[PDB]
């Protein structure tokens, strides 16, 4: 539902992969952890795992 | 691209 600027971090919680996201046009204070199923950013995810 | 905000 919102445009993602970049993935900052990744973690596993409750057996779910989650990404810490910086939302485009929003302050860092709005960064939130979102389960991977919530994302439609294959490019960013792909790039994150790559440079990881 | 985009993402759902839980």
């Amino acid at each position: 539902e919102y445009a993602v600027e970049k993935i900052i971090d990744r973690r596993v919680r409750k057996g779910m992969v989650e990404y810490y996201l910086k939302w485009k046009g929003y302050p860092e204070t709005e960064n939130t952890w979102e389960p991977e199923n919530n994302l439609d950013c294959q490019d960013l995810i792909q790039q994150y795992e790559a440079s990881r | 691209q985009t993402a759902r905000k839980s």
